[PDB]
This record gives structure tokens, sequence and C-alpha cells, in this order.
């Protein structure tokens, strides 16, 4: 039920691209689950690039982030996108945490992963499912290249040199 | 027209002046103006919130050395603005209404595009609710939500042209 | 639970992708069972220590924290063939329980005797859900123990 | 253009040594195709027309009234560009293009029955202007309404001349153009003009670009 | 397809030379295929080799002459062994060469318009037209990568086979041309005939960017 899917993309020539063949023998409830993975991925690496972006431009919000020991916003953002994340107190990245973690218990207990692939029944912006699939493929292929971009926001932060076309 | 969307408060149908029972066939182009009023009220209330403790970075012009950080937080914002700054602004609002969100068909005064529902611009590329309880509740939540933001607006602008913000004194 | 087997948890269901247990005879399923059991136990067992002789180490005296070196610096040749010999006997203790024609998997206690309820299947998801936690802690453990030097209740 | 050059020129005739006839452009046609690159032919050839005709008139005489007059006479017409004010090269810009942006509606070009060029329409036509917001006494081509009354066969004899003297004056002031800067370029003049500015730079002698 | 093979070789040097392979690079299987994908994927790699060597040769003739582009960048760069002007290029400059290229051979391995594959039945050295599906591309761009203009666009298949043999002899002769000019640049004394022109050149000819390991080990 792989060559269903929606992720058949045209720049490998509208076919499956599976070399290693990891969806050979998977059977449904876990390829939805895996559909899920990888849009779940998609929709945190895209955050994840906008928020890399407005960090290391510079934007930051105006105040002080924890008035019991400092650390204002401007603190965390002149650290860096990379080397500013352990500024943040830890109180604060277990809230975070502990808000994020909420909302995907409810979500999961709502709309369970193995059922639903990654469909969380957010709204829609089209009826006329061949535009849906299109869309659907717009998803995908922006996550895919998030998932791309940020690990290599992330290698180049870290290691100097590599993505040699990498801003800032 | 008493049954209609907006009539769900504590008030029900309020029309004290009674526009709409004195001219029952114009509560439609009412119901534009008014959603066009509060879609805007609510991009300006956002905006007047989020300018306070948010700031883009960099330049504004690069020519005139201004800065995002240096315009203060409200009309002295929009009256450092340059003057290219503020043709693109008005060329950016002009297209956008004249064009793609157009409320109103006919020669002169407008009166609703085609059988399409008062404020039913965008199309195609837009969400459109179904379940009619969710539409209807969706729907009276953007207009009250839209009200709301117009008293908020109208106030925040009185405080700005009064002092040097929109915050109240004492708050 | 799927193919008389408890697992099948909420965040991700019936959990075998690349196809391990597709067509593949009960014995292998027995076999698998056991050693995710086995694993989650000795995973839990090997949590519990580190985080306990982290903080509370009194049976040699000053005795350091960092794991691999925990195992070295003392525990005599004597101390670690008693635990080589206490696992030893649980291991040819679980052979023997393999050998008997009522072999539920990980199961010494034999609860095929006994009537079971959704609750013991309950508990018994428990057990393997904790264990796989503490299996993955404990390779972190040991990891973070090595890199650095420290334990889990220090490094923090 | 399709092979009916051999009206405009027999010997040669569609000679075409890069193709362009077929590249597609924009993915609209092999038709549109055709009416971009005629319309282009005949509307770089009523620039080069007009500006070589517009030449030998500069190089002697200015007009008497003010703003464009005074300047010196005795240089090089594309250095008196030059001297222009800043505000007179925008609006000489600025009027021709609202000559563009008019003769490129469609709406306007079906009133007098023809279509935008590779649509089907005919390459150079020129609105007859008169569904302007405001009304004006004089429109641009044919103004006192005298040649309209011509046969088809005068107007298709002029369109061929159009064509056959514009391509001959593209070269006209481009050759020349290039005998301003770098001097020695055509052996048969090489005897007028000065100044190494650039022709192709209207505002270089007011701002910079970055 | 062993005999095909033979097919095109008769028409290569007559019968003078055929299938010449003294290692036998043909009958062989790679990775997990079959004989006939090897056959097109060699074929290929043959004919892209060709290309990339005449297209090389013809740059270092006209890189070594003197010619050169005024523009900007270009301008700051003043020697004339065409390898060290890649070497004192800017890094951003062949960087971009490099993804260029990547993106003309990633084009050239999709197949939407042409049904087969190189490998499962197309004809090798085959770069796909641009404008044959207008609708799967990211954004249009006319002047397709072969035939820019269609100056060939009608030809008879007699000249389009013998224009292919035609290719594939001068990419050889390139092939050959080109590492005679690189050994050249490493080796003195090599290639009889050429000892007289080039420069003595460091820094191991085929690694981009940095330099400094070389064959000086032999
Ligand atoms: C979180 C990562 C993730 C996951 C779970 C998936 C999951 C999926 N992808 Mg997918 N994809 C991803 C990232 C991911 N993708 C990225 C980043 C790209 C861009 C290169 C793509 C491009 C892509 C295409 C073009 C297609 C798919 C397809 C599929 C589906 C079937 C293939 C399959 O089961 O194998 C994937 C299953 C996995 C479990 C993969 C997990 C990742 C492995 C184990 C680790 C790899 C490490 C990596 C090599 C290290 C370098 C990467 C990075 C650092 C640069 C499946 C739902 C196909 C589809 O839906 O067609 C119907 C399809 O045609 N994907
Ligand atoms: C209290 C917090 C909380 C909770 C309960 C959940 C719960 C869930 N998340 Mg989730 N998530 C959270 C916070 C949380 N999230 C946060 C803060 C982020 C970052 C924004 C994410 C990002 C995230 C992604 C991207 C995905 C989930 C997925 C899931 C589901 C399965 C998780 C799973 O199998 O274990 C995790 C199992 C593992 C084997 C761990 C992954 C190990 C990878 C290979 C390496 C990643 C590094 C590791 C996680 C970090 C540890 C420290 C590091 C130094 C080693 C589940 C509904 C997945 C899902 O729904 O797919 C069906 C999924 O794809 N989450
Ligand atoms: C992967 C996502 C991600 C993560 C982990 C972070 C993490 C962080 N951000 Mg950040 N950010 C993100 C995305 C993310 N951001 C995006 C997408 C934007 C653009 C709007 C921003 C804009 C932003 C600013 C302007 C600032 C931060 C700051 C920070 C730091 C302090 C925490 C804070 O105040 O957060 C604030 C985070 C937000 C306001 C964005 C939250 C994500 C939104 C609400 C979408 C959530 C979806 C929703 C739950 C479900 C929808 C369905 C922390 C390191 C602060 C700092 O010190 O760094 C310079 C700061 O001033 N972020
Ligand atoms: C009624 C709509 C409206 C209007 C007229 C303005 C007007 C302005 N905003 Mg603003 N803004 C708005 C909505 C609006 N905002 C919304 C909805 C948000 C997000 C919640 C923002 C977030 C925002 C930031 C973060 C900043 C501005 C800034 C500015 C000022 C100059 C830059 C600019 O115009 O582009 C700003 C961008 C937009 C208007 C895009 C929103 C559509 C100007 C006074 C800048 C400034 O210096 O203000 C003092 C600045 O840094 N705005
Ligand atoms: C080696 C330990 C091990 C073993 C033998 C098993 C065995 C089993 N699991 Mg299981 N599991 C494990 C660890 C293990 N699990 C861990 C750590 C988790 C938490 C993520 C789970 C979560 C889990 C769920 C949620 C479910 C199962 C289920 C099952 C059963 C059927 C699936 C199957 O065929 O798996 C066979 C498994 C193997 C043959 C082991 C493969 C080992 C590979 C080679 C490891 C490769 C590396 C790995 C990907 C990453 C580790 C490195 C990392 C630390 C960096 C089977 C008895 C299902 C079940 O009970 O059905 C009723 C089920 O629903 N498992
Ligand atoms: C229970 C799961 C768990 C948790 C909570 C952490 C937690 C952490 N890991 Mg981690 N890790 C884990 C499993 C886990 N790890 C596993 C299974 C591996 C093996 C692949 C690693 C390998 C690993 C490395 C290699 C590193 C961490 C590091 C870290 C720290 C950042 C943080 C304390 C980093 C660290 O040492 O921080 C001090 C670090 O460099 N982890
Ligand atoms: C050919 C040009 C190539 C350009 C490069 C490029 O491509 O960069 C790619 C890249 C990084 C990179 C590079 C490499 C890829 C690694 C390559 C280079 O390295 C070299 C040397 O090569 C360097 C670098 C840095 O360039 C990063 C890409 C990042 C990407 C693609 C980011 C997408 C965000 C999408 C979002 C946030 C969507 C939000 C959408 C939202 C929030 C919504 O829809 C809200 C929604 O309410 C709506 C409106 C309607 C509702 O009903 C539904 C919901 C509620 C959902
Ligand atoms: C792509 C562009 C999309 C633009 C539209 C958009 O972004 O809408 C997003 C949206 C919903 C939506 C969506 C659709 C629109 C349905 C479709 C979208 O998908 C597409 C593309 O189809 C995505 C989706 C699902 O999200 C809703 C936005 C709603 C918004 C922005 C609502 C502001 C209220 C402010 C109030 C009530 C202020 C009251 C102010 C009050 C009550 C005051 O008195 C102010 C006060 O100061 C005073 C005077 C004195 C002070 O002392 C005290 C305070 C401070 C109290
Ligand atoms: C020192 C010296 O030399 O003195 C010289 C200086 C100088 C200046 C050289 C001289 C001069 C005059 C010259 C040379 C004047 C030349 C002016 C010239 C030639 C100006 C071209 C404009 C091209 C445009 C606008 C292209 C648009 C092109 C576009 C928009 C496209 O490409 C679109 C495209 O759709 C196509 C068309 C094909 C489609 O399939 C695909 C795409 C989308 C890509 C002199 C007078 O000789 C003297
Ligand atoms: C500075 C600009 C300029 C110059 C120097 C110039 C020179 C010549 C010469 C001398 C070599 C000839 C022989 C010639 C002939 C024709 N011209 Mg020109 N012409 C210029 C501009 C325009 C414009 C704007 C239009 C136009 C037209 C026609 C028509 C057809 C009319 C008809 O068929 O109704 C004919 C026959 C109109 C058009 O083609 O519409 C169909 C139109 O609108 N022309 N034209
Ligand atoms: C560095 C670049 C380069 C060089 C130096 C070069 C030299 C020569 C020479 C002279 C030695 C000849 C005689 C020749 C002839 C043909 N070339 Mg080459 N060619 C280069 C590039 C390409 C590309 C990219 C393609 C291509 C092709 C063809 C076809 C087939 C046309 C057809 O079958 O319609 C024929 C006849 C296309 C292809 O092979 O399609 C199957 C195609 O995609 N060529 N080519």
């Amino acid at each position: 039920a792989v060559t269903d899917l929606v992720g058949a993309s045209t720049e490998v020539s509208n076919k499956v691209w599976d070399p290693l063949k990891l969806s050979e023998n998977m059977d449904e409830s876990n390829l939805k689950l895996v559909r899920a993975a990888e849009l779940k991925h998609c929709r945190v690496a895209m955050l994840a690039t906008v928020g890399w972006l407005w960090t290391a431009t510079g934007t930051h919000f105006e105040g002080m982030l924890s008035t019991s020991s400092g650390v204002s916003f401007a603190d965390v953002a002149a650290a860096g996108p990379l080397l500013g994340a352990a500024k943040v107190p830890a109180a604060g990245i277990w809230q975070m945490i502990a808000a994020i973690g909420a909302l995907e218990v409810y979500w999961e207990n709502k709309y369970p992963a193995a059922e639903c692939g990654g469909d969380f029944g957010v709204p829609r912006v089209t009826q006329d499912p061949a535009k849906f699939k299109e869309i659907q493929l717009a998803e995908l292929k922006n996550g895919r290249l998030a998932m791309i971009g940020i690990i290599s926001f992330a290698c180049a932060e870290a290691i100097p040199g590599s993505v040699p076309f990498y801003p800032f | 027209v008493e049954t209609e969307l907006g009539a769900t408060g504590p008030l029900g149908y309020w029309d004290p002046f009674g526009f709409s029972v004195r001219n029952p066939e114009r509560f439609n182009r009412y119901r534009a103006v008014e959603l066009k009023h509060g879609r805007i009220a609510m991009a300006a209330t956002t905006g007047y919130m989020v300018q306070s403790f948010l700031r883009w970075p960099g330049y504004l012009s690069t020519s005139a050395n201004i800065k995002f950080a240096d315009l203060p937080n409200g009309i002295a914002a929009f009256k450092a603005i340059p003057p290219a700054g503020l043709f693109q602004i008005l060329l950016f609002i002009g297209a956008m209404e004249a064009f793609t969100w157009r409320y109103y068909e006919g020669p002169w005064p407008g009166k609703v595009p085609e059988g399409k529902a008062p404020g039913d611009v965008a199309g195609d590329l837009w969400v459109r609710y179904t379940d009619p309880e969710e539409k209807a509740f969706k729907l009276n939540a953007e207009i009250n939500n839209g009200r709301a933001a117009m008293m908020g607006s109208l106030g925040m602008l009185m405080h700005d042209h009064i002092l040097g913000t929109w915050v109240p004194p004492g708050f | 639970k799927v193919n008389g087997m408890v697992g099948d948890c909420k965040p991700l269901g019936y959990f075998d992708p690349l196809g391990f247990s597709k067509d593949a005879s009960p014995e292998t399923m027995a076999k698998f069972r056991e050693a995710e059991l086995k694993h989650g136990r000795v995973a839990m067992l090997a949590c519990a220590g580190m985080i306990t002789a982290d903080k509370f180490h009194p049976l040699f005296g000053g005795k350091l924290s960092s794991n691999p070196l925990l195992a070295i610096t003392q525990v005599p040749k004597l101390g670690l063939l008693q635990i080589l010999l206490f696992i030893g006997f649980m291991e040819v203790f679980g052979i023997l329980n393999s050998r008997r024609p009522d072999y539920e998997p990980g199961n010494f206690l034999g609860t095929s005797q006994w009537e079971t309820t959704p609750t013991w299947d309950a508990y018994q998801l428990r057990e393997l859900n904790n264990g796989r936690l503490a299996m993955f802690g404990a390779i972190g453990m040991l990891t973070h123990a090595y890199i650095t030097g420290k334990g889990p209740l220090e490094l923090l | 253009l399709p092979e009916l050059s051999k009206k405009l020129n027999p010997v040669l005739g569609y000679w075409d040594p890069l193709n362009l006839a077929e590249l597609n452009f924009w993915g609209a046609g092999d038709d549109a195709t055709v009416g971009f690159l005629r319309h282009a032919e005949i509307k770089h050839g009523r620039v080069a027309m007009a500006a070589f005709v517009g030449y030998c008139v500069q190089s002697n005489v200015h007009f008497p009234w003010a703003p464009f007059n005074s300047i010196p006479t005795n240089i090089a017409p594309a250095e008196q560009w030059a001297q222009l004010p800043e505000a007179a090269k925008w609006q000489i810009i600025l009027f021709v293009g609202f000559l563009e942006v008019y003769s490129e509606h469609s709406f306007i070009l079906e009133k007098y029955g023809q279509k935008h060029y590779m649509k089907g329409g005919k390459p150079g036509f020129f609105p007859d202007f008169d569904t302007m917001v405001h009304p004006v006494p004089l429109n641009l081509w044919d103004p006192l309404k005298a040649y309209k009354g011509a046969s088809a066969e005068r107007k298709a004899d002029g369109l061929l001349k159009e064509v056959n003297n514009g391509r001959l004056a593209m070269i006209g002031i481009m050759g020349f153009c290039a005998e301003a800067r770098v001097p020695g370029a055509v052996p048969a003049l090489s005897n007028i003009a000065h100044y190494a500015g650039d022709p192709m730079a209207p505002f270089a002698a007011n701002f910079h670009l970055p | 397809e062993s005999l095909s093979d033979l097919k095109t070789l008769a028409t290569g040097l007559n019968p003078v030379v055929g299938y010449w392979d003294p290692l036998k690079l043909g009958e062989a299987e790679f990775w997990d295929n079959t004989n006939e994908e090897t056959i097109g994927w060699l074929r290929h790699a043959e004919i892209k080799h060709g290309r990339v060597a005449m297209a090389g040769f013809v740059g270092f003739i006209v890189q070594a002459n003197g010619i050169k582009f005024p523009w900007a960048p270009f301008n700051a760069i003043t020697s004339t062994s065409p390898p060290e002007q890649w070497d004192q290029l800017p890094d951003a400059a062949k960087w971009q060469i490099i993804l260029g290229v990547g993106f003309l051979e990633w084009w050239s391995e999709i197949r939407v318009d042409g049904t087969p594959h190189y490998m499962k039945g197309g004809k090798p050295g085959y770069v796909p037209d641009f404008d044959a599906t207008p609708d799967q591309l990211p954004h249009w761009v006319g002047l397709n990568l072969y035939d820019p203009l269609k100056w060939s666009k009608g030809a008879s298949a007699e000249k389009k086979q013998k224009g292919l043999l035609t290719e594939l002899n001068n990419g050889r002769l390139a092939m050959l041309g080109i590492m005679g000019f690189v050994s050249e640049a490493k080796v003195p004394g090599s290639v009889p005939l050429l000892k007289g022109l080039v420069a003595p050149y460091t820094g191991e000819v085929m690694a981009p960017f940095a330099t400094d390991i070389d064959w000086s080990s032999w």
C-alpha cells in the first residue's frame, strides 16, 4: 500500500523512492505510523527553520526571560542560535516540553498515529481532491527540504566550513 | 434579519437606531462593511500589541538611516516611514482590495459580489467549514471578535493621539 | 494484544516495521519475547543500580561514580565470579523453563495454571514498557559515563 | 515571421541564422513566438527611425523655448541627454511608459477589431486612442486623419517599407552611436561626436544604481 | 545486448577493430542487475566522459590561448595554467559550477517525457527535453540544454546515428588529449610533442578546493 500514499515526487520521476526497501514488508498501521512520523518531522522542521532564521537574523523579544536569574531575550539571541539554547533556564525548557507533551498526548489520544496517518483534522483549505493531493505533495516536499535545512543549520553552526552557502 | 449571524450574544438582535428594520434589504452591505472593519481592526489591535515587545531586525530603508528598532510604538512609527515605503504600503492595500479581495461589485456604490455571502472574498484557497453548526460558530466568533477589535483599536487610537503610547495611564 | 502476545501500546501500535514477525514460527516469537523481556529486566536493574550507586555507595567506602570505573577500581575477582555464578544459575533455570511443554516465554511464575484477566495483560504491558525505557536509559547512561566520566546523578 | 519576407526582400528572405521562430517563448506557442518578434521588429524600427532622424535635427538646431535649450550644441547629443535635468529624464521615459501600457491593453485593442499581437492580432497597431478617461484632440498615428483613406495596397506596401526602412535605421543609429565613444568605429563617418559615457545609461550623470 | 555492441563497432573503425575489450567489461552484471543494464550504463558513461572531455579540451585551448572573460571576477586572476586558474578561483564559484552541473545531470536522470531510462532501454547520453513536459519543472526556462536553437530538429536518422558515431570517436580522442595535457601539467617529459608547452604544476588535479596531498610518492 506504499505505492498509493502522497509522497511520490516528480524529482525522482514520480515513483516511490525506497532504495533500502524499508517499506517492502511493513503492513498498514505501521506504514501510516511512519507517514505520521515523517509528517511530524516535516512540521517540526519547518517551524525549526523559521525559528532558526529569526534567531540568526537577530530578531528576539523585548523584556526579561527569567527575572529571578537574569537572562534577557537579547542575551539568548546574542549567543547564537545554537549556543543560545543552554542560556534558557531549565524551568523554561521543562515548561515548553510539558506544554508540547500535553498537546502530543491530547492529539495522540484523539487521533492515533497508527490509525490517522498524520491527519489531526485541521480545517482544510480546499476541496477537489486532486488539488488537495497537490497541496499534500507541496507540504511533504517543503517539510523534507526543511528537514535537510535545519540539520544543515545545526552542522554549519557547530562545524564551520560545512554548508558552504550558509548565511551568517 | 433577527435570525442572521451576529445576533447571538446577551443582547440578541441589537439595533437601537433600526438601520436594518428600516431597510431590511441593506443588511448585506452593512455586514460586509462590518466584516472589513472587523478584520482591519483585528490586524490593527494585534499590530499595536505585538510592536511593543517584538521588533524586526535591521534597517527600514538603508538610505534615510532609519531602523526598525528606532520607530517608537505607534503613530510616530508611521510618521518615520519614508515616502516610498508609504507609497508601497498604499499600493499593497489598493491592489489587495481592488482586485484580489473584492468586497464590492457594481459601478459606484457596491452592492455584494453576485450571490455570495457578505465578506466572502479570497475564495478557492481558503478554509471552507462544513458541519453548519461549526461554520455558524466560526462565523459568529469572527464577527464578535471583529466588533471587540473595533472598540479596542478605537481606544488605543484615542490613547495614542493624546499620549506617546496606547497604554492608558495607570496601567 | 496481537498473535497472543502483550504489547501494542497507544503511541505506536503493533510496532513491526522491517517484517521481523511476518511469517515467523511461534518458536521465533518466543525467542524474541524472551530476548526483549530479559533485556528489559537487565536494563531496569542497570538503570536503578547506576542511579543508586551514584549517590548511595556504602558497601566499600569511597568508590567513585563513573560506572565503568566502578567495576574495575574494586569489586575483587571473587565478587565478580559470585555475580557471574548467580546470573548463570538464573540462566540455567531459564533454559530449564524453556524446555518445559508449557513455555510462556518470559514467564517463570508459570501463570498458565491460574485464571487471568485483562488487568494481567495491562501489568505485563507495564513491565514491557518500563523495560524498553530502561533499555534506552541504560545505553545512554553507559555512553555518558564513557564520554564525560560521571554518573547519572552526576553530570547535572 | 513567416516566409513572406520574400515580399520584403528577394534573393534573401527568411534568412534566420539563429532560428528563434520556434523557441516557444515563455511556453506561449509558435504563433505567439512569431507575433512577439514581429512587434519587436518594428517597435525597434520605429524608435530607431525616429531617433536617427531625431539625431540629424538635434546636432544643428535646438528648440528655442527654454529648458532643453542653451546647453552646447557642438557636442554629442548622447551627452546632451546627460545634460538634461532629472525631472526631464523621468518624464520622457514615463510618457513613453504610458504609450507602452496604453497600447498593450487588449480591451482597447478589441474596440477596433484587432487583438494583442501574439494572440493573433496585427504586430504593429497603435490604438485610435478614443477610450481614455478624458478626451484629447490629437491621437498618435495619423493625427490629422489624413492617410487612413488609402487602400490596403498602400498599407501593405507601407508596412513592408516600414520594416525595410526599420532594419536600415537600426544599423544606422547604433553604428552612429558606436562612433561617439570608442572613436574610429565607422570609418565612413569618423568626423563627429565625443564623450565616452554610456549611452545605455539614462541616469548615469545623476545617480548610481547601487 | 552484447550483439548490438558489435554492430556499433563494425561502424566504429570498419572491421579493422571490433569488440575490443581486453578485460571484458561487457557481459557483466554490476550492482544486482542484468547485462543489458550494465551495457547501457557503460555506454552512457563513455558518452558523458567524451562530452566532458571535448568541452574541457576546448576550454583548455581557449584559456591557455589567453582568451578570458573581461566582466568582473574572472579579471581578478592572472595566470595561464588552466589548472591554476581553477585553483585560484573563489570557493563559491567552484561550488556553483559543481552544483549547476549537478542540477543538469539531475534533470538528465529524470525521465518524465521519454519513456525509457538509458539503463531500461533508452538512448545513452540523451538529455531529456525541457519544454516537452512544461508542467513538471519548477519554473519555466527555454533554451534547452541539447540543441538550444533547434538547429538539428528535423534531420534524417542516418545523420543522427552518424553524428552519434562521430561524437563517440571525437570524445575518445578528446579524453586522450585532455589527459595528455593534465599529465603535461603534472609529469614533465611525459606525452612527447607537448613538452615545450604547458606549465609545471602541483596540487592533485583530480581534487578541487584545497590541495597538498598529491601523488608525490608515485
Ligand atoms: C524522519 C524521516 C523520514 C521518514 C520517517 C520518512 C518516511 C517515508 N518517506 Mg521520506 N524523506 C525524508 C525523510 C523521511 N521520510 C527526507 C528528508 C527526504 C528528502 C531526501 C525524503 C524523501 C522521500 C521521497 C522522495 C519519498 C519518500 C517516501 C517515504 C515513505 C516510504 C519510504 C519508507 O518507508 O522509507 C523511509 C522510512 C524510514 C524509517 C526512514 C527513516 C530514516 C533512516 C532510518 C535514517 C537515515 C539516516 C540518513 C541517511 C542520514 C543522513 C540524512 C541527513 C542527515 C542529511 C515513508 C512514509 C516515498 C513515498 O512516500 O512515496 C509514496 C518517496 O517516494 N521520502
Ligand atoms: C513530554 C513530551 C513529549 C511527549 C510525551 C511526546 C510524545 C510523542 N512524540 Mg514528541 N516531541 C516533543 C515532546 C514530546 N513528544 C518535543 C518537545 C519535540 C520537539 C519539537 C517532539 C518531536 C517529535 C517528533 C519529530 C516526533 C515525535 C513523536 C512522538 C510520538 C512517539 C514518540 C516515540 O516513539 O518516542 C520516541 C522514540 C524514539 C526512538 C526516540 C527518537 C530517537 C531519534 C532517532 C534520535 C533523536 C534524539 C533524541 C530524541 C533526543 C535525546 C537526547 C539526545 C542527546 C540523545 C509521541 C506521540 C513521533 C511521532 O508521532 O511519530 C509517529 C515523531 O515523529 N515527537
Ligand atoms: C533487542 C531488543 C528487543 C527485542 C528482541 C524486541 C522484540 C519484540 N518487540 Mg520490541 N521494543 C524494543 C526492543 C526489543 N523488542 C525497544 C527498545 C522498544 C522501545 C522503542 C520496543 C518497542 C516495541 C513495541 C511498541 C512493540 C514491540 C513488539 C515486539 C515483538 C514483535 C516485533 C518484532 O518482531 O521485533 C523483533 C525485534 C528484533 C529482532 C530486535 C531487532 C534489533 C535490531 C537489530 C536493533 C537495531 C538497532 C536499533 C534500531 C537502534 C538501537 C541503537 C540505539 C541505541 C542507538 C517482539 C517480541 C511488538 C509486540 O509486542 O507485539 C505484540 C510491539 O507492538 N516492541
Ligand atoms: C535552488 C535554490 C536553492 C535554495 C536553497 C534552499 O532551498 O534552502 C532550503 C533550506 C536550507 C538550506 C540550505 C541547503 C538546502 C542545505 C543548501 C545550501 O547548501 C549548499 C552549499 O548547497 C545552503 C542552504 C542554507 O541554502 C531550508 C528550507 C526551509 C523550508 C523549506 C522551510 C519551510 C517552511 C514552511 C513553513 C514554515 C510553513 C508554514 C505554514 C503554516 C504555519 C501553516 O500552514 C499554518 C496553517 O494555518 C494555515 C495557514 C491553514 C490551516 O488550515 C493549516 C495550518 C494550521 C497548518
Ligand atoms: C495567509 C494570511 C491569513 C490571514 C488571516 C489570518 O491570519 O487570521 C487568523 C485567524 C483565524 C484563522 C484562519 C483563517 C483566517 C480562517 C484561514 C487561514 O487559512 C487560510 C490562508 O485560508 C488560517 C486560519 C485557520 O488561522 C484569526 C485571527 C484573529 C485575530 C488576529 C484576532 C484579533 C483580535 C483582537 C482583539 C479581539 C482585540 C481586542 C482589543 C480589546 C478588547 C481592547 O480593548 C484592547 C485594550 O487595549 C485597550 C483598548 C486598553 C488596554 O489597557 C487593554 C486592552 C489591551 C485589552
Ligand atoms: C566600450 C564600448 O563597447 O562602447 C559601446 C558601449 C555599448 C553600450 C556596448 C554600446 C551599445 C549599445 C548596445 C550593445 C545596445 C544593446 C542593447 C541590448 C542588446 C539590450 C538587450 C536587452 C535584453 C533584454 C531586455 C532581454 C530580456 C530577456 C528576457 C526577459 C528573457 O530572457 C525571457 C525569456 O523568454 C526568453 C526571451 C526565452 C524564453 O524561452 C525563456 C526566458 C524566460 C528566459 C555601443 C553604443 O556600441 C558603444
Ligand atoms: C516614430 C514612429 C514611426 C515611424 C518612423 C514610422 C514610419 C513609417 C514608414 C516609413 C518608412 C512607413 C511606410 C510607415 C507605414 C505605416 N505605418 Mg508607420 N511609423 C511610425 C509609427 C507608426 C505607428 C504608431 C503606426 C504606424 C502604422 C503604419 C501603417 C499602417 C496603417 C494602417 O494599416 O492602418 C503603415 C502602412 C500604424 C499601424 O501599423 O497600424 C496597422 C500604426 O498604428 N506607424 N510607417
Ligand atoms: C560537451 C557537449 C557536447 C559535445 C562536444 C558534443 C559533440 C557532438 C559531435 C561532434 C563531435 C557530434 C557529431 C554530436 C552529435 C550528436 N549529439 Mg552531441 N555533443 C555534446 C552534448 C550532447 C548532448 C547533451 C546531446 C547530444 C546529442 C547528440 C546527437 C543526437 C541527436 C539525436 O539523436 O536526435 C548527435 C547526433 C543528444 C543525444 O545524444 O541524444 C540521444 C543529446 O542529448 N550531444 N555531438
